[PDB]
């Protein structure tokens, strides 16, 4: 269902946009504690997310959501 | 139904008693479901059963020890990792076995090459828990009992310094009080003072004794740790 | 019949007692007529022998094995579950050898290849029953009498420390009692206050040395330990 589908983006979606925001502060900082913080930071939300994704997905028994899942979790991680 | 009504379910914990219930519930059926399934489709060569039996249990097998090592992994002591990879052992061997019997007696080479991956994926999962636990449990049961025997040994360090320190002054006391009184001859003194020192003289070469006891108890314990962590 | 009549009844069983006398019933029976069935099978070529021995042994030793293991598994202490072990082991053994033989002996490579199936899972059966009770059995009795040693071992170290207090307890009240009553010469309590206090040295130093060879008895059982949890 939709519920599902949309959790799936919209989980990344949030992770992802936070991650960008901390990583690019930190990329334009020279601060070591800066970029330590953003480290932090993209840690949780990614790992929070990949594992939301992940367990969500295996729930189903289609490509949808491996789909789904794996371009979320592949972007998310890398 | 069962394994991923309680996966969709089991994800959403937040507590350590709620994700352990799910591990269990997970294992018994996924472990009984697989042994079952298997053995029903095992005693016919119909394709029917076969692909049934292989595609039913790759699935369940997989969902069942990948939901319940994700929910080990937010529980990474050993209480909830040794539930979780006992709970994996007993689905994956099923697992492995059910799937192997069954693709071979298919004769779809697809279906034994994708059960051949199901398999393997299933037998490591297990080995993989398998080996961090045991060892990593058992180098640090190595390394807390050596603390805790290098704590006991200092304490009967200790209490050997102790004792010396109490005959030395007993000798002073004993000695002091009967040449202040001149309740004791200077040899009456004399033979107390050796029977002082003699005490004393015991006292010192057993606590040493015992220390050199004790350093060969750690290096006992020292050549066990070692032994572990070169094996892994 | 037999085995099909125990097995029908057997898997409705609700105590210990009657799944037991399943779990033997049915591998007397299997045991026994499997090894019959292909020893008589294996002493002609006819492919009517191989046929109904191969045929009648690769069920009855499954369906034997399968309901024992099954009935053994609402009956998981060590007790039910070894003698299902052993009752799966000797069908096992004698099954994948009845089936391998007289699975040999027909030129058919159907009836070999699922021969070979029947064999495996008949072998694996009773080597997955028989490494989880060996194992997990072994690590819980040497769990079992490391406590037990480290709760004698507490008792001994707790004994010595009366004994040290029992000690200077009459030390004090052999020289109190002298000592008020005037009962003795200075030069002779000092002599006696030596006595005592080398007796008390001789049970401190005893006690620790004994504390020392306790622990290291719980160090030869902690590597005990960790080599069959390590190896398992």
């Amino acid at each position: 269902e939709e519920f599902m589908a949309r959790a799936i983006s919209a989980i990344a979606e949030l992770a992802k946009k936070a991650i960008e925001a901390i990583y690019r502060l930190a990329d334009n900082h020279t601060t070591d504690t800066f970029m330590a913080k953003a480290i932090e930071a993209i840690a949780e939300l990614a790992k929070e997310a990949i594992k939301a994704i992940a367990d969500l997905a295996k729930n189903h028994t289609t490509e949808e959501f491996m789909a789904r899942a794996i371009s979320a979790i592949a972007e998310l991680a890398r | 139904k069962a394994i991923d009504a309680i996966y969709r379910l089991a994800r959403n914990h937040t507590t350590d008693t709620f994700m352990a219930k799910a591990i269990e519930a997970i294992a018994e059926l996924a472990k009984e479901a697989i042994k079952a399934i298997a053995d029903l489709a095992k005693n016919h060569t119909t394709e029917d059963f076969m692909d049934e039996a292989i595609s039913a249990i790759a699935e369940l097998a997989r969902k069942a020890i990948e939901a319940i090592l994700r929910l080990a992994s937010n529980l990474t002591s050993e209480t909830y990792m040794r539930k979780a990879q006992e709970a994996i052992e007993k689905i994956a061997r099923t697992a492995e076995e059910a799937i192997r019997d069954l693709a071979r007696n298919l004769e779809d080479q697809e279906r034994r090459e994708r059960a051949k991956s199901a398999r393997d994926e299933i037998k490591r999962f297990a080995e993989d828990a398998r080996k961090k636990i045991e060892v990593l449990a058992l180098l640090k049961r190595s390394r807390e009992y050596l603390k805790k025997v290098a704590l006991i040994q200092l304490v009967i360090a200790f209490v050997f310094l102790i004792l010396l320190i109490l005959l030395s002054w007993r000798s002073e006391e004993l000695i002091r009080e009967l040449e202040e009184k001149g309740a004791a001859s200077e040899a009456e003194l004399a033979r107390m003072k050796q029977q002082h020192m003699t005490a004393y003289l015991q006292a010192a070469l057993t606590a040493w004794e015992i220390i050199s006891k004790s350093v060969i108890a750690l290096l006992l314990l020292q050549q066990n740790q070692l032994n572990l962590e070169l094996r892994h």
